[PDB]
C-alpha cells in the first residue's frame, strides 16, 4: 500500500531511506488496527510492524537485509472497542506510543441537526415541502435509534447500526427524488418509507422482526409526520422502480409483474435455460437487487438458503441493467494466484475499458483467508494495490495514461491517473456475494470481515415462505390434467389452507406438498431452517412427469381394453359370452383412475425426499403423507407399494443379476437412482459394492474417476466428448468447475448442446450420464452440491436388523404364513402380467379366426384355459383380504422383539466403537 | 436484374457468404418491383421473385448448411436421399455446386430430415476436430535441447511431451465409446499406433538420458576409475558414441514423432539402456567389494568412497 506514495532512497550515512514520494508529509490511516489474528504463540506481527515503525523509525527489508529508516511518515490507526466481538486486545507495548482518542456517537440530538442540514440540502429539488426539512430528519434520527434499541446484536450477529445507516437512506432519499418525477407529500413519506425498508429492514431475519419493523416505520410516520393520505407500508405493498418508466415512481404491482415477466422470458430464452417461476418475493428482489447495482458502490451481500435463486436473480437483474457478469472459475486445485489474475482482468475490463462488471462471488468461491482479505482490500478502497506493485505498476500507469488521454481529458500527473483509475473501478464494479448458510465458519467470517459488512448492502432473502411455495407450485402443477379425480372440496381448517380457499384439486395438492416439505422439515432439520426448498421444487418437477407417464400408462390400458371389449362384441363364441363377463374391468378403471393422483404424489415425494433415509424414517414419513393425503379429499392405493408402482418386473430382474441385494431398501434406492434421472444421483455407501453394480448396468460404457487424480479435468471431458457413463469415486471432494454439469445449465445451439467446463465448452453427446460416489457416510458436501444432488443413502443401517429379523422369526414361526407371503404378491404380479398376455393372445387368434371353424378349437380350449386364472386371481385376492389384517397383526409381536433386537446391536455397537 | 440473379445463383457454395446473400436479396426485393410491365407478365419477372422468396423463406437452414460440420459426404446423403439424384464427385468433395442445386432440396418442406442429417454432422465433427487437434499438435512438436560439456545432446521437459502423449492417447482409447466412432476408426487407429511406438520410445528414452548422464559423473571423466574398471568404461565410450549417432540423427529432424521411423531407434535404446543398467550393476558389485575388504567404508557412502 506504501508502495505508491513512498519512494526508497540511499545514502551513505542514509543507507535506504523510506519517504513521502511528494513533498507533502504522508499519514498511514490504518482502520480497524486491532483486528487482525494473533500467532498460536499470541503476537501479532502487523501491531509489532507499526510499533516498530512507530518506536525505531524504521524496519528491515526482508530480501535483503537492510535498515530502512522512514522519514516523515506518520501512523493513525482507527480501532473499535476491544470488548466488540473479534477484536483481538493489542499489547501495551503498541499503544505505549499511540495517544489515544475516543469518539463517541453525536450524542443522538446532534444527529438530528446534522441529517436536517441533509435535509435542506436535498429539499433545494422539492421546494414546495421546504417546512418539512426538519420532522424527516427527526424521523429518521427516531427510527434509528428505535433500529438500534429493538435490534440488537443478541438477535442476529449482523444487527449493527450507526449513523452511516442514516448517511445512507439520505443518499436513497435523494438519489430517489433526484430522479424521480414531480413529489406530492404522500410521494414523499411513501419514498423516505421505501429507503428506510431497504435501509434498516433489509437485513432483518423472521417475519416477526419485519412485522415489528413495520409497525415501528407506522408509529413514526404518526408521530413526526402526520399525515391523513397514506396507504400500506409494507414491504411488498410499496414498488419503487425505474425499469418501467424513464422516472423513478411507485409502480402499480400487476404492471410490474407482467414486465418482469415478459423480461425473464427474453433471458432464459436469449441467456442461460433455466425454466423458473415468477412470483411476489422475486419481484421484490428484482427491484432491491436494481437499486443496488444502479448506484455508484453498490455491493450487495445476499444471505438466502441454497436453491433460492439469488445467484439467478442477481444474473438476471444484471443482464437487466446491461452489466457484463463474471464469475470465478476456480476449483479444488485454484491457488491465490488465479484469483489475484480474475480479480486484476475484471479491474483491467472495469476501468481501462469501462465494461461495468458484477462480479458475483459466491461462499464457495473463496478457499482460504487470502481470497477474503482480497475482497476487504478491494471493497473497503476501490483497488487492491497488491495486485498492481512494481514493474506491474509501471504498466498501468502506461496503460492509464493513453487511455485517459482517449477520453478527451488531460492528466499528466501518476496520482491524478491513479484517482481516475480508482473512481472507474468504484463507479464500474459491483460486487454481489451470494452466501447459502450463515451460520457456516466461511459465510460467517464473509458477514462479520468490516470492508464487506461495512461495504455490502445486506440483503437477506431467508428461505421461501408459504405464499412463495404456494405460488410457485400453483404455477408449476397447472401443466397436467386432473379432470379424471372428480375431487370434492373438503372441510379443513383456515391454518391448513395455503393458497386460495380450496376449490379444485390442485389446490389440494400443492397444499399436501407445502404442508409435507413443512413437517419433512421439522422432523429432519431442528431450530433454524437455512435450508430452502429443493426438495419441494424438485418433487413438483417429478410430480409433473410422473402425472403424465401414468395417465397416459393409463390411457393406454384402456385403449386396449375398450378394443378388446369391441372385438368380443364384434365376434359373433359360445364362451366368449363369459368374457364379456371377464371383461369388467372397465369399471376397474374407474376406481384406479381416481387414486392416480394420490400414487403420482407419493411416489414423486418418495423419490424426491426419501433418497437419504433409513427404513424407519421413510416408513414415518409415509405414514405421515398417507394422513396428509387423507386430511384433504385425494384417495390413493391403500395397499400402495413404491417398488410395485415404479419400477417393473425387468428392470427388477435386471438389477438383481447386475448384482443389488435383495433388499426392498436397497431396491427402493435403486429404483430413485436410476428412475429420477432429472438431477445427478449421489450414492453414498460404505462398501463399494455399488460401484460395480452400476458398471454391470452400464457393461463396457462406465468410466470410473474421481475428484483426486490430476488428469480428472481432462478426462471428464473426454466422456462428457463421446459418450460413456461416469461414476466418480469420490463425492466429499468437489472442485466447482462440475458446476455447470451438475445443474442442467447449458448452452444450446443450432443442433449442440455445450457446457462450460473451467474455460473450456465441450459439446455433450446425449449419451452420457453422472453419478457420483461416495464412501464415507461421515464426510461433508458442498452445500451448493448436496441441494442440487439426488442423494441416495446405500448404508446398513442399524435399522436394517428391526426388519430383518422378522423375516426370520416369520421363518421360524410360522412357515406356511411365511411361504403364502411372499407368493401371494409374486402370484399377483405374474398374473397382472400373464392375464394381459393371455388376453392379447385371445385378440390375435379373434383376427385370426375371422371366418374359418376349425380353428375355434384353439379358441376354445384358451378360453376354458383363461377360466382358470381368473379363479386363481379371485381365489388370491379373497384369501389376501383375510391374510393381510392377520399379517398386520403379527408385525407387532416381532415389532417388539426387534425394538429390544436394535438397542442390544447399538449397545454392542457402542463397546466395539470403545 | 435477371443477369445478376442468374449469376449469383451459379456461385459455388463454398464460395457463398450469408452475409452478402441477405444483402444481395434484399437488393433483389427492392429492384423486382421498379421491372416494367412487360417483365412482369412473362415468365421472367414471376420465376425471380419465386426463386427469391424461396431463398429469403428459408435463412436458417443456409447457415446451418454453411457451418464446418459440414461435408462432402453429407451433401452426398442429402442430395441422394432428398434430391433423388447424384452430383459429379468433382462437383461434390470441393462443394462448389450451385445455389441452384440448394434450392432443388427444397429447404422449406425436408428441413426435419435435414435437421437429422445435421445433427450427425455436427457430432461426426466432434469427432473430427479431436483428431485434427491431436494431428495438429503432434505435427508440431519437439523436444528442447541443451549441449553439457560433452558433445552429446540433451533433452530437457520430458513431461510436458509425455503428459501430451499419455493424454492424446487417454483420447484416442475414450473416442471408441462415441457411435460416429466407425468412420473414423481407419485414421484414429493409425494415430494410436504412431502414438503407442512414440511413447514406448519416449518412455526408454527418458531412461536412457538420465542413466547416461548418471554414469558420465562416475565414468569418462575421472581417470582412475576408469583405470580400476576398464571393461566398464571401454563398454561405456561405444554406448556414448552410439547414443550420440542416435540423438543427432533423431533430432535431424525437426518433429519428435518422426523418430518411430528412424530404422532402429526403439531397440537400440532398449539395447543401450540394458547395457547401461549392466554398467551400473557393475560399478554396485565393485563399491560393495570395495567396501568389504575396509568395512568403514559403509559410513562414507558412494561419492565419497569414489
Ligand atoms: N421461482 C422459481 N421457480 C422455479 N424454480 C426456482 C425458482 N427459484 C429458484 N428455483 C430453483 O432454484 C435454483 C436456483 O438457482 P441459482 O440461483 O443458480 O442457485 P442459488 O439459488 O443456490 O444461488 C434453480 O436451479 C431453480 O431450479
Amino acid at each position: 500500500a506504501l508502495h505508491r506514495h513512498t519512494n526508497y532512497v540511499t545514502t551513505s550515512k542514509g543507507l535506504t531511506l523510506l519517504p513521502k514520494s511528494d513533498i507533502k508529509n504522508l499519514v498511514l490511516f490504518c482502520d480497524e488496527i486491532n483486528l487482525p489474528k494473533l500467532d498460536k504463540y499470541g503476537s501479532q506481527n502487523v501491531v509489532l510492524f507499526l510499533r516498530q515503525l512507530m518506536e525505531k523509525q524504521g524496519f528491515w527489508k526482508t530480501p535483503e537485509n537492510k535498515w530502512v529508516t522512514i522519514e516523515r511518515i506518520h501512523i493513525v490507526g482507527a480501532c473499535n472497542p476491544p470488548t466488540d466481538p473479534g477484536r483481538i486486545p493489542m499489547s501495551e507495548r503498541f499503544t505505549r506510543h499511540a495517544a489515544i482518542l475516543y469518539l463517541g456517537y453525536p450524542s443522538g440530538k446532534s444527529l438530528s441537526q446534522i441529517y436536517e442540514i441533509y435535509y435542506k440540502a436535498i429539499f433545494k429539488l422539492v421546494p414546495e415541502f421546504r417546512s418539512y426539512t426538519e420532522p424527516f430528519a427527526r424521523a429518521s434520527v427516531h427510527l434509528y435509534n428505535e433500529c438500534k434499541a429493538r435490534y440488537s446484536t443478541g438477535l442476529q450477529s449482523h444487527y449493527l447500526f450507526s449513523p452511516r445507516e442514516l448517511t445512507r437512506l439520505v443518499r436513497g432519499v435523494y438519489t430517489a427524488i433526484n430522479t424521480g418525477p414531480r413529489q406530492t407529500l404522500r410521494s414523499l413519506i411513501r419514498l423516505w418509507a421505501y429507503e428506510a425498508w431497504r435501509i434498516f429492514a433489509d437485513r432483518l431475519v423472521g417475519v416477526k422482526e419485519k412485522n415489528s419493523f413495520e409497525q415501528l416505520l407506522y408509529e413514526t410516520v404518526d408521530k413526526y409526520l402526520p399525515n391523513q393520505d397514506l396507504g400500506n407500508i409494507s414491504s411488498t405493498s410499496l414498488l419503487f422502480s425505474g425499469l418501467l418508466s424513464l422516472d423513478f415512481k411507485e409502480v402499480n404491482k400487476t404492471d410490474l409483474v407482467n414486465f418482469i415477466e415478459e423480461r425473464f422470458k427474453t433471458f432464459c430464452d436469449e441467456e442461460l435455460e433455466v425454466p423458473m417461476v415468477i412470483h411476489e418475493s422475486m419481484v421484490d428482489h428484482i427491484l432491491r437487487i436494481d437499486r443496488a447495482l444502479k448506484q455508484v458502490q453498490g455491493h450487495m451481500m445476499l444471505i438466502g438458503a441454497s436453491r433460492t435463486g439469488k445467484t439467478i436473480l442477481t444474473r438476471f437483474v444484471a443482464w437487466l441493467n446491461g452489466l457484463k457478469i463474471v464469475q470465478p472459475k476456480i476449483h479444488r486445485h485454484s491457488n491465490l494466484s488465479d484469483f489475484d489474475m480474475i480479480l486484476k482482468k475484471a479491474i483491467s475490463d472495469c476501468s481501462l475499458k469501462e465494461s461495468r462488471t458484477c462480479l458475483i462471488i459466491d461462499e464457495s468461491n473463496i478457499l482460504e483467508t487470502a481470497f477474503l482479505e482480497r475482497m476487504n482490500t478491494l471493497l473497503a478502497n476501490a483497488d487492491i494495490p497488491d495486485l498492481f506493485q512494481g514493474e506491474e505498476y509501471d504498466k498501468l500507469l502506461n496503460n492509464l495514461r493513453n487511455k485517459t488521454r482517449s477520453l478527451g481529458l488531460l492528466l499528466d500527473t501518476e496520482q491524478e491517473l491513479y484517482d481516475w483509475f480508482v473512481g472507474e473501478i468504484a463507479k464500474n464494479l459491483h460486487v454481489v456475494f451470494t452466501i447459502c448458510d450463515p451460520t457456516n465458519n466461511k459465510s460467517s467470517a464473509m458477514i462479520s470481515s468490516p470492508a464487506l459488512f461495512n461495504r455490502c448492502i445486506i440483503n437477506w432473502m431467508g428461505d421461501w415462505d408459504t405464499k412463495t411455495m404456494s405460488q410457485v407450485a400453483n404455477n408449476m402443477v397447472d401443466v397436467i390434467p386432473m379432470e379424471f379425480t372428480d375431487f370434492i372440496v373438503p372441510e379443513v381448517n383456515k391454518e391448513l389452507v395455503f393458497t386460495e380457499p380450496i376449490q379444485t384439486i390442485r389446490d389440494a395438492v400443492v397444499n399436501i406438498l407445502i404442508h409435507f416439505d413443512r413437517n419433512f422439515y421439522q422432523k429432519m432439520k431442528v431450530g433454524v431452517n437455512p435450508r430452502s426448498p429443493g426438495y419441494f421444487i424438485d418433487g413438483l418437477r417429478a410430480l409433473v412427469k410422473l402425472v403424465t407417464a401414468k395417465y397416459q400408462d393409463l390411457q393406454e390400458n384402456q385403449r386396449f381394453v375398450n378394443v378388446g371389449l369391441e372385438k368380443l362384441n364384434e365376434s359373433v363364441k359360445s364362451l366368449t359370452f363369459e368374457k364379456e363377463r371377464w371383461l369388467n374391468t372397465t369399471k376397474q378403471f374407474s376406481k384406479t383412475s381416481q387414486e392416480l393422483i394420490g400414487n403420482c404424489i407419493i411416489s414423486s415425494i418418495y423419490e424426491t425426499y426419501f433418497g437419504h433415509l433409513n427404513e424407519r424414517e421413510r416408513a414415518d414419513m409415509l405414514v405421515i403423507l398417507k394422513r396428509l393425503l387423507g386430511k384433504f379429499a385425494v384417495k390413493y392405493d391403500v395397499n400402495y407399494r413404491f417398488i410395485d408402482y415404479l419400477v417393473t418386473l425387468d428392470e427388477k430382474m435386471k438389477w438383481l443379476e447386475c448384482g443389488l441385494d435383495k433388499n426392498d431398501y436397497f431396491l427402493e434406492n435403486m429404483s430413485i437412482v436410476m428412475n429420477s434421472q432429472d438431477a445427478v444421483p449421489f450414492l453414498l455407501d460404505p462398501s463399494s459394492h455399488m460401484i460395480t453394480v452400476i458398471s454391470n448396468y452400464y457393461g463396457n460404457k462406465t468410466v470410473l474417476l474421481s475428484f483426486l487424480e490430476e488428469g480428472f479435468v481432462k478426462r471428464l471431458e473426454n466422456a462428457i466428448r463421446f459418450g460413456s457413463v461416469v461414476i466418480i469415486q469420490d463425492g466429499e471432494f468437489f472442485d466447482p468447475i462440475i458446476s455447470r454439469l451438475i445443474s442442467r445449465e447449458f448452452n444450446h445451439a443450432g443442433n449442440r448442446v455445450t457446457v462450460e467446463i473451467g474455460d473450456h465448452e465441450v459439446d455433450v453427446s446425449g449419451d452420457f450420464k453422472l453419478f457420483i460416489h461416495s464412501c464415507d457416510p461421515s464426510g461433508d458436501i458442498p452445500i451448493f452440491l448436496r441441494s442440487r444432488v439426488r442423494l441416495v443413502h446405500f448404508v446398513t443401517n442399524k435399522e436394517s436388523i428391526e426388519t430383518r429379523i422378522f423375516d426370520i422369526t416369520l421363518t421360524e414361526e410360522n412357515a406356511e404364513m411365511q411361504r403364502k407371503r411372499e407368493d401371494l404378491i409374486k402370484l399377483n404380479t405374474e398374473y397382472k402380467l400373464k392375464l394381459k398376455n393371455l388376453e392379447k393372445r385371445l385378440l390375435e387368434e379373434l383376427n385370426n379366426s375371422q371366418g374359418n371353424m376349425l380353428e375355434n378349437d384353439e379358441l376354445m380350449v384358451t378360453l376354458n384355459n383363461l377360466k382358470k386364472e381368473a379363479m386363481n386371481i379371485e381365489k388370491k385376492l379373497s384369501e389376501s383380504e383375510e391374510f393381510f389384517p392377520q399379517f398386520d397383526n403379527l408385525v407387532e409381536e416381532y415389532s417388539i422383539i426387534g425394538k429390544h433386537s436394535v438397542k442390544i446391536f447399538s449397545m454392542l455397537e457402542k463397546f466395539g466403537q470403545f | 436484374l435477371w443477369e445478376d440473379v442468374q449469376r449469383t445463383f451459379e456461385t459455388p457454395w463454398c464460395r457463398v457468404d450469408v452475409l452478402l446473400l441477405q444483402s444481395d436479396l434484399a437488393n433483389f426485393l427492392r429492384r423486382a418491383d421498379e421491372l416494367p410491365r412487360a417483365v412482369k407478365q412473362f415468365e421472367m419477372y414471376k420465376s425471380l421473385f419465386s426463386q427469391v422468396n424461396m431463398l429469403t423463406s428459408v435463412n436458417k437452414i443456409l447457415v446451418e448448411l454453411k457451418d464446418g460440420a459440414l461435408k462432402p459426404r453429407h451433401w452426398n446423403m442429402i442430395f441422394r436421399d432428398i434430391g433423388k439424384r447424384q452430383i459429379q464427385k468433382n462437383l461434390l468433395d470441393k462443394l462448389e455446386f450451385s445455389l441452384k442445386d440448394v434450392m432443388v432440396l427444397n429447404l422449406t418442406l425436408n428441413e426435419i430430415l435435414l435437421t437429422k442429417i445435421i445433427e450427425r454432422a455436427q457430432k461426426e465433427f466432434v469427432i473430427e476436430k479431436s483428431l485434427n487437434r491431436i494431428k495438429k499438435f503432434w505435427k508440431e512438436a519437439q523436444y528442447e535441447v541443451i549441449e553439457h560439456s560433452s558433445g552429446l545432446k540433451l533433452v530437457r521437459e520430458w513431461d510436458v511431451l509425455e503428459q501430451a502423449c499419455k493424454e492424446d492417447l487417454e483420447e484416442l482409447v475414450s473416442m471408441k465409446a462415441s457411435n460416429y466412432y466407425k468412420i473414423f476408426e481407419q485414421d484414429c487407429l493409425d494415430l494410436e499406433s504412431k502414438l503407442t511406438k512414440l511413447s514406448e520410445i519416449q518412455v526408454n528414452w527418458v531412461e536412457v538420458q538420465f542413466y547416461w548422464l548418471d554414469l558420465y559423473g562416475i565414468l569418462g571423466e575421472n581417470l582412475d576409475i576408469q583405470n580400476f574398471l576398464p571393461l566398464e568404461t571401454s563398454k561405456f565410450k561405444s554406448l556414448t558414441s552410439e547414443y550420440k549417432m542416435i540423438t543427432t540423427r533423431a533430432f535431424q529432424l525437426d518433429t519428435t514423432i518422426e523418430v518411430i521411423h528412424i530404422p532402429n531407434f526403439d531397440t537400440t535404446l532398449k539395447l543401450t539402456i540394458d547395457s547401461l543398467k549392466m554398467i551400473k550393476s557393475s560399478l554396485s558389485t565393485f563399491l560393495e567389494r570395495q567396501r568389504r575388504q575396509f568395512p568403514r567404508f559403509y559410513f562414507l557412502g558412494n561419492d565419497d568412497l569414489l
